[PDB]
RNA sequence: GGUUUCUCUUCAGAUCGCAUAAAUCUUUCGCCUUUUACUAAAGAUUUCCGUGGAGAGGAACAAUCUGAGAUUUUUUGAGGCCUUGCUUUGGCAAGGCU
């Protein structure tokens, strides 16, 4: 399956079960089993080849706003016939068109992050979570491990000044300089610079437009200038190089947004998937705990998290074969 | 045609066509090394403010 | 500035050695690394940063030893000023009791210290080119701004030896004899220092007698320096002394939402703003701020866990100011690993600053 | 071509032969798209007679022969 | 649409396969098909140091 | 400052221009009066220092 | 990296990474910061060659 | 054009003899010509007695005649 | 100077896999009458579901397509001509020449 295709499908069947349960009055639960076992398996010719199937999900699609999505959203080989988008019947490559990206983009926003940057994960990563089994401490938030392994002087109270808590996070962020015996010790990524992207509403507002929540310039000696118009005229036929082009389009804006549009969404090319090798619901345990949770929940984030540190740390490369 | 403003101020010694080579300030040049030299002496005479064309100016050098 | 104090040690004796070959390669393949080894036999390490130090405490670890080694706490080094001049007109004399040196410690000026330090003033200037640079913007006296003989405990060094001596004047050809000695004891003095072995700054070292005798010569020959070492260390003790904290100055960019949060740390980390601005063209806001340096252990840390990594912060070291505690206060009781308030913070750190390396009591007529 | 050779390369010393036979030999201080080209310390032997050292020497295409130094490999300018 | 436009209002030739290709290095790719080598860099440090 | 103290000659670049662009889509002389303030700033920094 | 890419033929960036020419020891790979100083000695053209 | 780059290749692979304006027959290897003729002659000996040159750049008004 | 697709062979050294399981063994544990079945950490290997590059064969559709291919400044007439030195006979080393 082609991977933006089918979160921007799982996308709209969590909005509709969204509906459904927020629709329907009385939901009434299902038999298990659902066949006696006295009820034999029935025959497909006799019983369900004959008769035809009920409705599936599928929401109807605007022929506005869905447009290039409209006709094959909800085929089981969407552009599997399209030469122009893959490479025909194996269904391996897809290469595909700015405006059906961001159409998708805009229709799996509910299993879709908002975070722009790995600085919001700044020791919540996996070079920290490395370091912190390695070295056996742990974040409230973080997973908890194994020991990994299983008199002093500098331990002398009259040589010990005590003004701030060295923590958790200072000796998980310079191991070397506060661990004593640091090792198998992952070294975390430092300070990236910040992501301050302009997010657009209405297609009314240009491309290049100062957004009020940027903060104003408020610019305040003369500029080495030549002399105005007594020296070098512009000859005939010369001109900007894009001086017949218009400024923007309405997916200029669009193709902004899918240039910070996370990694199955800021791509024209690609291979597709496995379904059962794309894990659709990992961004939301690879975030943080929300307010108002339960224990239940920030347990099942932390083992959760847990498992994925040790599929991420058991990971080799793999042979020939 | 692009000496003209390293020998804008200081005098230059120019051989035209006749074999006359004239020392001068250059005041003012044109496009094609037209060079319009200012109290040029040739070696001896003097040509005042003289014209020396590109192609004429086989051989020059910066005398002051 | 190396400022940032770590001591390290190794867990095997026998490798101890190893760890040293280290430390030569760390210093060797670092610049503003300074390896040291106090009395005590701990390896006293000054750098610039955490993270500079954790780097080279992981090549020490990593490539240039093998060795698995100890990190103590990191610390800072302060340095040591004076409050109110020296009450007593302090001297000390020759082994050979016969050349008398009387001297008076008292605190310097303002911009004085920071313009010997940047070398705005030189000694290699004339001596009427440094008397008008005293006299027009520092408004000196003339003779003050002539007595003036030296700077500090280096190459201008934020101390002023100022000698003027009118009962001394009539033998002024012995002083200017004796001048070179009363220097290098004064600058030994100011290297040492009799607080807690730091380097003294923003004094004013003023002369007042100097009762010695005709041609020293033999007690001239390697007396007058220690001599002038013990007036120097003598002097320094009456005139009330301070510990001298260095600041580090910080500037945040930061998103605007989690400004009271910046200043909730700033509160818990007894860091004060000074000034906070919009970004000009970007939405975003920087803040200036100021942080003591035993405080600035992590405050980058501390800000980017309560702001999720969103307000990001890089300090360096600014300047120096003084430590509000008395050092000297006997009746300070000190508690070895409760934090200390405010009045009891120079008296813990000397206490422990003099247990590191030496002995830790304090005897201000140890000398004189 | 040449003349971005004469460019890459106007910075070492080369001799210029005229056309009228003065031979001036020494450092190019700048070379232009057209053969007038400044030089520097130049040499300039006289058709049949002595040198002049002229530390600026400006020339025309009456610069005809330019032996060039050795600093100017096969492929620098190819 | 009007890439390959713009790509011979530039006087430039590219084939399809990189008009085929993610967004930021076909970016990069045009940008240094654009502005060729870094000579402004060059005569920065030549001629101001 | 310490480019001041070596006494050196220096030049500036300003890198990282896609971000006013891309990032921050700002209008022209927007983006004009921003790096004008950023020579104005340098300039003024220059004059002190 | 821009330098290497325009003078050495066979060096290239990758899409998906921003390779680091300078850094060159591994703690810089490994805490994405650069550390130390590194020198770079090349022939460079000018927009006149 | 494709005449002067046979010109060229036999002068890189052999010794081309050319015959210049001013009365300079150069027997050597002609690095590369242009289309004013600027041409370019690496390691030739020239005769005005042939005088080794190893770099000859001579225009096109100044050169006459060429041969392999 | 076709494409798609299937099969076989070979190299898989890239996150071969923007995915992730299991088994054995060497052990530490948790559990613990004992046997599998156990708990979670490490080491040592493996297996499975996938994967990339190359080549061959086959099939169906393009059936070509796709490439490759001047006078007027400074790059062409200021062109001719003579004597002495040397003729080394293509004219050369010096002078007055238009």
């Amino acid at each position: 399956v082609i991977e933006p295709v089918y979160i921007s499908q799982w996308g709209s069947m969590w909005i509709m079960m969204r509906r459904e349960k927020r629709d329907r009055r009385h939901f009434k639960r299902m038999r298990f089993p659902p066949f006696d076992d006295e009820e034999p398996p029935l025959d497909y010719a006799d019983n369900i080849l004959d008769v035809e199937p009920l409705e599936a999900i599928q929401l109807e699609l605007d022929p506005e706003e869905d447009a290039p999505v409209l006709d094959w959203f909800y085929d089981h080989q969407p552009l599997r016939d399209s030469r122009k988008y893959v490479n025909g019947s194996t269904y391996q490559r897809w290469q595909f068109t700015l405006p059906m990206m961001s159409t998708l983009y805009r229709l799996a926003n509910q299993l879709l992050t908002d975070l722009v940057d790995d600085n919001y994960f700044y020791l919540f990563d996996l070079k920290a979570f490395f370091t912190s089994k390695a070295l056996n401490m742990a974040i409230p938030g973080g997973p908890k491990f194994e020991p990994l392994v299983r008199w002093n002087e500098f331990n002398d109270i009259n040589k010990i000044i005590i003004r701030q808590p060295i923590r958790t996070e200072y000796k998980i962020a310079f191991p070397y300089l506060y661990n004593n015996l640091p090792h198998h010790v992952h070294l975390t990524w430092y300070h990236t610079p910040n992501v301050v992207f302009i997010k657009t509403e209405d297609p009314d507002l240009p491309a290049f437009y100062f957004d009020p929540l940027i903060n104003p310039i408020s610019h305040r000696s003369q500029e080495p200038l030549p002399d105005d118009d007594e020296e070098f005229e512009l000859p005939e036929f010369v001109e900007p190089f894009l001086k017949d082009t218009p400024l923007y389009t309405d997916n200029t804006a669009n193709g902004i947004a899918l240039l910070w549009a996370p990694r199955p969404f800021n791509l024209r090319s690609g291979r597709t998937r496995r379904a059962l090798d794309i894990p659709l619901v990992k961004n939301w345990y690879r975030e943080h705990c929300p307010a108002g949770q339960p224990v239940k929940v920030r347990v099942s984030y932390q083992k959760l998290l847990k498992y994925y540190v040790l599929n991420a740390l058991k990971h080799r490369p793999p042979k020939a074969q | 045609s692009s000496k003209m403003l390293q020998h804008i101020d200081y005098r230059m010694r120019c051989i035209l066509q006749d074999g006359r080579i004239f020392i001068g300030t250059f005041k003012a040049f044109d496009k094609h090394m037209n060079l319009i030299l200012c109290d040029c002496d040739e070696f001896k005479r003097v040509l005042g403010l003289v014209l020396l064309r590109g192609e004429n100016l086989v051989s020059m050098t910066v005398e002051g | 500035t190396s400022v940032i104090k770590i001591a390290v040690e190794p867990v095997n004796p026998s490798e101890l050695p190893k760890m040293l070959d280290g430390l030569r390669k760390v210093n060797k393949s670092y610049p503003s690394l300074t390896t040291k080894v106090e009395e005590s036999g701990e390896h006293v390490i000054l750098g610039t940063g955490e993270l500079y130090l954790d780097c080279v405490m992981h090549d020490l670890r990593k490539m240039y030893s093998e060795i698995d080694i100890k990190v103590a706490d990191p610390v800072v080094t302060f340095c040591e000023t004076v409050v109110e001049t020296s009450s007593l007109k302090c001297f000390a004399e020759t082994p050979n009791k016969k050349n008398k040196i009387t001297m008076i410690a008292e605190p310097l000026e303002k911009g004085l210290a920071e313009d010997i330090e940047n070398e705005v003033v030189q000694i290699t200037w004339n001596r009427k080119k440094l008397g008008e640079f005293f006299q027009t913007k520092y408004d000196w006296d003339l003779l003050a701004a002539r007595s003036i003989w030296a700077f500090g405990p280096d190459a201008t060094g934020p101390n002023i030896l100022v000698d003027d001596t009118l009962p001394s004047e009539v033998d002024k050809a012995l002083l200017g004899s004796v001048k070179d000695s009363i220097v290098q004891g004064f600058q030994w003095g100011t290297r040492e220092g009799p607080l807690c072995d730091e380097l003294i700054r923003n004094v004013k070292f003023k002369i007042l007698d100097a009762v010695v005798a005709q041609e020293p010569l033999h007690r001239g020959g390697g007396q007058i320096i220690p001599t002038a070492r013990r007036v120097v260390y003598s002097a320094f003790l009456m005139a009330t002394p301070r510990l001298m904290e260095p600041y580090y100055f910080v500037e945040v960019q930061a998103p605007a939402d989690c400004v009271s949060a910046v200043y909730t740390v700033l509160a818990r980390r007894r860091g004060h703003v000074t000034q906070d601005a919009p970004i000009p063209g970007s939405p975003l806001y920087t803040i200036k701020a100021f942080i003591p340096a035993i405080d600035s252990f992590g405050f980058e840390t501390d800000l980017r866990t309560h702001t999720q990594g969103q307000a990001f912060s890089l300090s360096v070291f600014h300047h120096w100011q003084i430590v509000p505690g008395d050092p000297l206060d006997k009746s300070i009781v000190i508690r070895p690993l409760e934090p200390q308030p405010a009045p009891h913070l120079a008296r813990e750190f000397m206490i422990k600053t003099r247990r590191r390396k030496g002995l830790s009591e304090d005897v201000s007529i140890s000398k004189f | 071509k040449l003349v971005r050779f004469l460019m890459k390369l106007s910075h070492e010393t080369v001799t210029i032969e005229l056309k009228n036979g003065t031979q001036v030999h020494g450092t190019i201080t700048g070379v232009d798209v057209s053969m007038n080209t400044h030089l520097k310390a130049v040499k300039m032997t006289l058709k049949n007679r002595e040198p002049v050292q002229l530390e600026t020497l400006s020339i025309g295409n009456n610069i005809r022969y330019f032996i060039l130094p050795d600093s100017l490999p096969l492929d620098t300018l190819l | 649409t009007s890439l390959p436009r713009t790509l011979d209002e530039l006087g430039i030739h590219l084939t399809k396969e990189e008009l085929k290709l993610n967004i930021r290095p076909l970016l990069r790719l045009v940008c240094k098909k654009f502005f060729g080598e870094f000579t402004g860099f060059v005569d920065m440090c030549v001629q101001h140091i | 400052k310490h480019a001041v103290q070596e006494r050196l000659a220096v030049t500036v670049c300003i890198n990282k221009i896609d971000r006013l662009i891309l990032e921050l889509k700002l209008p022209p002389t927007d983006a004009y009066y921003k790096l004008r303030h950023i020579v104005d700033e340098v300039n003024g920094l220059i004059s002190m220092y | 990296d821009c330098l290497i890419e325009q003078t050495h033929p066979e060096i290239r960036k990758r899409y998906d990474q921003d390779l680091c020419y300078t850094d060159i020891l591994f703690t810089e790979q490994e805490r994405g910061v650069g550390i130390k100083s590194t020198p770079v000695t090349v022939v460079l053209p000018d927009t006149k060659g | 054009g494709p005449l002067s780059v046979l010109t060229q290749s036999v002068k890189n692979n052999t010794q081309v003899l050319i015959n210049c304006r001013n009365n300079k027959k150069l027997l050597g290897r002609v690095k590369a010509f242009d289309r004013h003729c600027n041409m370019v002659l690496e390691n030739v000996k020239e005769m005005w007695k042939d005088r080794y040159i190893s770099k000859m750049f001579l225009r096109g008004d100044s050169v006459i005649v060429v041969l392999r």
